[PDB]
């Protein structure tokens, strides 16, 4: 590599610099060297889980400071967190501001008072209905339109790059579930999510209704779920039907 | 004060800045208070006893010199230490830890000794010298902030690439930047800058980079030519990596079409030399020229 | 000061934004595919729902009669380049191991003349899978033009995603379905394996209003039970 | 090599015919389909038609040909070669037909090219100006030349009101003529030419920047770059026109005249267009860029 001619030869350095890593932690070491290559002092990457939709996992790992981290793990700052969940709205970055959180007054001023006095934040939706958000953050300079833009750009390739890695590298904050399903138990499911009953898939699928709902227990065991309905959410939710 | 894009003449500078000794090779003068005072750069051996004359005109007491700081060890930036420190009991020297121990080890400091009992005039007379290892130094660190005066908080900043051990200073309630050689030898017959890379040009243009983030300069003050205002100062960093880069560009073309380094270093001497006669023997300049197109030719990146 | 590709970021971007009608996003990006070098290109939408015949709805500016034949084999069912998205947010270069298992599109292809092209893919923030293709005839795609290309069409439908739901495009339309936060609540619940009691307990209310509730939710789905609107309310980011 | 600098074929499909200062291309569009791109000058036709004896076998097969604008080095081959090529569209933006509709400019063409003949030489026959093949086109228009050659046209106004550049997206190659400017062969960087308005000349070279990677650069003299040059050409020439910007209005700071950097610019410079530009129009040329850059450039605290 990452260096000066062109945005491409950045490019290229930093696809070449992170090919060897089989490591995360160096992963998250050439982020970091590049963010503060930006020009700012702390990131952040958090990872929203689409369930349990009442209290959906958002798992983050970064280099604030870790007194906030303890805050905002503990009072749990991480469900309603405007720079998250703006993500699940749109497709842009966002820069940190006030207006931003009009609606989270008590984060913004604690954050603030940790230092993360102006910062910016990218959201990207993984091929598996996962939310992915990066985030930098420095003390004392605000981000002109000029840069605004720079970054936008650079911390997409980053983040872009940083998740293909993580999922290569099978990270626990990532593997959110591993759950595995059999062609047939994944086709029978599939067809329940159409809202098809054991009878009519037996019928289908050319097997006795017994198979089925056997199938059927099957699947609710790998889920840990006490029925079928929880089972065929979960699975959609998570993009394995 | 002035409507001036450059001032370049010994005395005052701004409400608490002063230029002494040669404009060429000057020594900067800081009033933290009433009673308490800081120099910047070291400036060249043979300068003094002019230095000394004009510190005298601002300062009622030698004691009141409480720091003195310094951006890197080349023989042009610290050779008044030895001279001028048994004058000024209350200073600390500050310098970056790689600068503190090159004063400690004997080869250097004979290349700083011979280097600067070179340019003397006729029959100087050097008064009474201290040992490079005796002077009363605090090494920092990057990032430090240096509580000179209440209203002097100076950042310290790496600025590696010139040379292994070059760090710049912020005075960042004026917006100032002492940035000693980091960026070069400003061209005072053009307005463009003289890359200046002796060291390393991937250090030297990540160091440009970094100081492109800072906020926008109204003061900028490097080694050599005195202080520079407004919008030259301003995007002074930026001119900095695109000059660096144009001299990449040209080099790199020569070596396309058959040159050698010798040759461009002779075209680059012609061309510049005659600025840095009065504190630089023409032949260190020479192989200066010479050792950076080595490092520009090694590192740049290829065409192709 | 900061990469030359900034310039063309910059300009596509004011290129687009006054845009209010779609024909010109369209349009606009049409220019720049033809500025790249490619003759033809597409952009394909695959919802999630049916999960056995899932809609994929496409526009772009293919030869007509391959998109008639396109449609009257239902290709976009099993069409490796948009399939490539369910699993990764990787470019595809198209080659023949990529087509060895849809052999007969592949061919039909290359028999209109898309020889050479490449896919990219991305999520769109409701779960939709949107893909951007680009196609041309004779030359094959060298390395280094294809990261730029790969970094440009990244860009590219990053906008054009965001700017046609800002358009409210009706390929982008979903299901058009609305709850309140009640109901958004007790389809949260049951979707998180509670009973019918369960939830009555927890919101304080009593089951008969809940088994109602259910009743309520099933209506607009045109479900038979609750798991298909669960399912269907999970593939959709509405809980 | 870096740079490709001859007369004769340039790669697979093109070639440079004439003078490597005031050259002609070729594209090949098919088997029995050619076109052409810049007018050049009056002094350079009688190497032109032999030249291109060489890789053409019949000449009536050329169907367009492309003028960047409306200078003498650009533009006044159309009374030695057109008549002979009858099926060809000569393709150019509003400015420049109308500028070659209008008789003074044409008369200013004329004696510049008059200037540089040999005493030797004698003319070829020569046609009108309003009566010339020509056809208007837009920016960013769309030119289907040949099955493999599909170029667009890109306003580049700034070195003249009027300047085009053309870009093959197939080859990813951009003639350019003189938005760039005048490449220097002895160090590797651009001379602004800033003869109309920098504004424009800066806007021309921004559009340009956003262009894909460029692989071949062609610009009015000097021949073909590929590599590294080609590719930050535009940036590179962005930054040496603003580094000329800051050179003059530093001098200005200092007390210094026009003339001052006008005439060192012509010392340092001009020896390469000596075969094609009488120098005392390089220093007034000199000095009209510097008077643009002074009235245009932004100024300092
Ligand atoms: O960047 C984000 C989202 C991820 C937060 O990641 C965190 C938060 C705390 C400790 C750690 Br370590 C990471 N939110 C912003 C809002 C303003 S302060 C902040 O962290
Ligand atoms: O791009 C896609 C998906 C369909 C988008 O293209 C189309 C298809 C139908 C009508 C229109 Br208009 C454009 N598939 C690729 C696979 C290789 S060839 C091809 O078109
Ligand atoms: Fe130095
Ligand atoms: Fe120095
Ligand atoms: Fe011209
Ligand atoms: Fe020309």
């Amino acid at each position: 590599m990452r260096n000066d001619g062109g945005f491409l030869l950045w490019w290229d350095g930093l696809r070449s610099e992170m090919q060897p890593i089989h490591d995360s932690q160096g992963v998250f070491a050439v982020l970091e060297k590049e963010v503060r290559r930006l020009g700012f002092d702390y990131y952040a990457y958090g990872v929203r889980h689409t369930i349990p939709f009442t209290r959906p996992k958002t798992e983050v790992h970064g280099t604030y400071p870790k007194a906030w981290l303890e805050r905002y793990q503990m009072q749990n700052y991480g469900a309603v967190d405007p720079a998250i969940l703006n993500g699940l709205r749109s497709s842009e970055m966002v820069v940190w501001s006030d207006s931003l959180f009009d609606q989270s007054r008590m984060l913004w001023n604690e954050a603030r008072d940790w230092g993360l006095c102006v910062g910016a934040t990218l959201p990207i939706r993984a091929p598996n209905n996962l939310l992915s958000v990066l985030s930098v953050a420095r003390d004392q300079q605000n981000i002109s339109s000029f840069e605004r833009e720079e970054i936008r750009l650079r911390l997409r390739c980053m983040i872009e790059l940083l998740t293909q890695k993580l999922t290569d590298l099978e990270h626990p904050m990532l593997m959110s579930n591993p759950v595995c399903l059999s062609h047939r138990e994944r086709e029978i499911l599939q067809w329940t999510a159409d809202g098809k009953s054991s009878g009519e898939i037996a019928i289908i699928l050319s097997i006795s209704e017994s198979t089925v709902n056997f199938h059927h227990k099957n699947i609710q065991k790998k889920f840990d779920a006490p029925n079928k309905t929880l089972a065929a959410a979960y699975a959609a939710a998570l993009g394995l039907i | 004060q002035g409507h001036m894009l450059r001032l370049s003449a010994p005395g005052q500078l701004d409400d608490d800045l002063c230029l002494l000794g040669d404009v060429q090779v000057p020594v900067f003068l800081l009033r933290l208070g009433e009673a308490s005072w800081a120099l910047v750069e070291g400036g060249i051996s043979r300068d003094a006893e002019l230095v000394w004359a004009d510190l005298c005109r601002w300062v009622a007491d030698p004691s009141q010199v409480h720091y003195w700081l310094i951006t890197h060890k080349h023989y042009d930036h610290c050779g008044l230490l030895p001279y001028l420190c048994p004058r000024l009991p209350n200073v600390q020297v500050l310098a970056s830890e790689r600068t503190c121990q090159a004063w400690k080890s004997e080869s250097a400091v004979r290349v700083v000794e011979r280097l600067n009992r070179q340019l003397l005039r006729a029959e100087q007379r050097l008064p009474e010298a201290c040992a490079w290892d005796a002077l009363p130094v605090r090494a920092v660190a990057d990032g430090e902030w240096l509580e000179l005066g209440p209203r002097h908080r100076l950042q310290v900043i790496e600025a590696h690439g010139h040379s292994d051990d070059h760090v710049v200073f912020y005075d960042v309630r004026r917006r100032r930047l002492f940035c000693g050689d980091a960026l070069g030898e400003f061209d005072e017959a053009e307005g463009v800058w003289r890359p200046l890379v002796f060291d390393d040009m991937e250090a030297y243009l990540e160091s440009l980079e970094r100081l492109q983030r800072l906020p926008t300069l109204l003061q900028l003050i490097p080694g050599h030519g005195g202080l520079l205002r407004g919008r030259l100062a301003a995007d002074g960093a930026e001119s900095a990596y695109t000059e660096c880069l144009r001299l990449c560009r040209r080099l790199l073309w020569r070596q396309s079409m058959g040159e050698s380094l010798d040759e461009l270093s002779e075209e680059l001497h012609r061309a510049w030399g005659g600025q840095s006669v009065d504190f630089l023997p023409g032949e260190l300049h020479l192989g200066s020229m010479r050792r950076m197109l080595e490092i520009l030719s090694r590192q740049a990146l290829p065409l192709d």
